[PDB]
């Protein structure tokens, strides 16, 4: 698993440790001159409405991920939030669309979703004129957690469930995952906020 | 002047009560966290908010305080089933039901006539005889074979794509209820939550699957099969907080059992699905053919007949006339 390119697998404080001892974020941003701005970039790209570039473009993906959180988190702007957290999770899937199933398999254990492999079913659909075949299950009262507020695409009924689990192939696994990561972003924002920051630094983002 | 005032002892109740005084309920382990209810005879209002924990305090409150003509127990389990506030109740998991939505399903013959003049009348009461007009509604084991059907594609959805272990249920009068006593995170699903799966056995987003083997495995094949959704009341089912019809109770209009069906295939629809024995006088208030328990009767308003309780009593319930008396 590249924390190059899913920089949330990567706790904050042990990104901070290989810097020194007590350093915390801000004293970071205080002495960087790159992160404030490279964040300030992301915000706006986003702000205007096109695509995030993926964190492998960067030098220190992790630190720069952590800091486009605070400085949402100091900016005060739910719409923006929520904007931002939608075009960042459409950006990791694209990186998702490329990656390993173990690797899928993974994210979706640290993104806390139950989905696992098993003998994949098989069966002739009309669309494809061919056979299809799911190997991702899922347990239907999770799956019913998981979708509970997605689209009717999701809904139960046009589902392929057998013996309680939910079939899912790659493509729906992924989507799924896109989603928790979409919320995760929404709830890593919070911790940041929970400190008081430093008045230079507010205004340094604010700019 | 030598006119004798005595009223006749209502019989039925008699039966019941003697029924409800052996029989052995079915009922839950977490009996003391269900809010129990009753309609009882002679009164349209339920007789709600009891709570027992015990057969035996169930059993005394039916025999002796209040005889239920009706008498169910809420899927959902409280903390103070007596409660009479949803805040105070505190509601904490609610059982998965489904029911064969006989309604939609048969589509029965109904009638209305005077129990006096025995005549057809269109409105609620006979101004010849300034008497509440009655109706009887002739169920069909045309209809119950209909209602088996579904109860069965049922019982597969459920165990076979949910993988469930479904009960199923005799309604005791025009159908079949299906329950799955989970007790896991299921008994907490939302009613929204409950709504999917409703409609997923319902068959409603579900697409058709034009290819598709009969063995398929999902509504894949069962679309492959013929099966093209199961009929249920949704309502049963999206509705967290619903009353139980206890297992082995009397359907106030049938008296017949509760009874649970564990091979839908040997499921007959006779007179044996009554407890009762004996014979009945019976007094039929009109001139009437139908079918009554899977059997044609022929009633003509007025001449008794000594007919087996069990019909007996079920014609009587289905106002057709009186059970006169007993042997
Ligand atoms: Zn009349």
């Amino acid at each position: 698993l590249d924390v190059k390119k899913y920089p949330f697998i990567k706790s904050l404080d042990d990104e901070l440790k290989k810097y020194g001892g007590g350093i915390t974020l801000t004293d970071l941003l205080l002495n960087s001159t790159t992160l404030i701005d490279q964040a300030k970039d992301r915000i706006q790209k986003t702000k205007s409405g096109d695509e995030l570039p993926h964190y492998v473009s960067y030098n220190e993906p992790v630190l720069v991920f952590y800091t486009t959180l605070l400085s949402l988190a100091i900016l005060n702007d739910v719409k923006l939030i929520r904007r931002y957290a939608y075009a960042e999770a459409k950006q990791f899937r694209s990186l998702l669309h490329t990656e390993n199933e173990e690797n899928l398999l993974e994210i979706s254990k640290l993104l806390d979703l139950k989905i696992n492999r098993c003998d994949p079913i098989k069966f002739y659909l009309e669309k494809k004129r061919r056979i299809i075949q799911k190997e991702f299950c899922v347990h239907f009262i999770d799956y019913l957690k998981y979708t509970k507020d997605l689209k009717e695409d999701w809904k139960l009924s046009g589902q392929i469930l057998h013996k309680g689990y939910v079939y899912l192939d790659k493509n729906q696994l992924i989507g799924l995952i896109a989603e928790s990561i979409k919320s995760k972003i929404v709830e890593m924002i919070r911790p940041l906020n929970l400190k008081e920051i430093p008045e230079k630094l507010k205004s340094l983002i604010e700019r | 002047t030598f006119t004798l005032h005595q009223g006749q002892t209502n019989l039925i109740k008699s039966f019941f009560r003697n029924y409800y005084l052996n029989a052995e309920l079915e009922l839950p382990k977490d009996m003391e966290l269900r809010e129990f209810a009753l309609q009882p005879f002679g009164s349209d209002t339920y007789v709600r908010h009891l709570s027992f924990s015990s057969s035996e305090e169930l059993r005394d409150y039916l025999v002796n305080r209040n005889l239920p003509l009706h008498l169910f127990y809420s899927s959902a389990r409280y903390q103070l089933p007596s409660a009479r506030n949803m805040e105070e109740k505190a509601w904490m998991g609610s059982d998965l039901l489904f029911d064969i939505d006989a309604d939609h399903l048969c589509k029965l013959r109904s009638i209305r006539f005077c129990p006096v003049c025995g005549n057809a009348v269109v409105s609620e009461k006979c101004e010849r005889d300034n008497v509440e007009t009655l109706e009887y509604v002739e169920m069909t084991s045309e209809c119950i074979k209909r209602g088996l059907e579904q109860t069965r594609n049922l019982v597969e959805i459920l165990e076979d794509d949910f993988g469930l272990k479904p009960k199923v249920y005799f309604s005791g009068n025009r159908g079949f209820h299906v329950q799955v006593d989970c007790y896991g995170n299921c008994a907490l699903l939302d009613s929204d939550e409950r709504k999917e799966i409703a409609e997923y056995v319902m068959g409603i987003g579900v697409p058709g699957y034009p290819g598709g083997s009969e063995n398929a495995p999902g509504w894949v094949g069962r679309k492959n099969r013929g099966i093209n959704g199961v009929t249920i009341d949704e309502q049963v089912t999206i509705d967290v907080k619903r009353l139980i019809r206890i297992p082995n109770s009397l359907h106030g209009k049938s008296g017949l059992i509760v009874k649970r069906v564990p091979n839908l295939d040997d499921f007959e629809f006779n007179e044996t699905l009554s407890p009762f024995t004996g014979y009945t006088i019976f007094l039929p208030y009109i001139t009437i053919e139908t079918e009554v328990l899977g059997s044609i009767i022929k009633l003509n308003r007025g001449i008794p007949i000594k007919i087996k309780s069990s019909i007996g009593i079920y014609l009587h319930l289905r106002n057709l006339g009186e059970v006169k008396a007993y042997v």
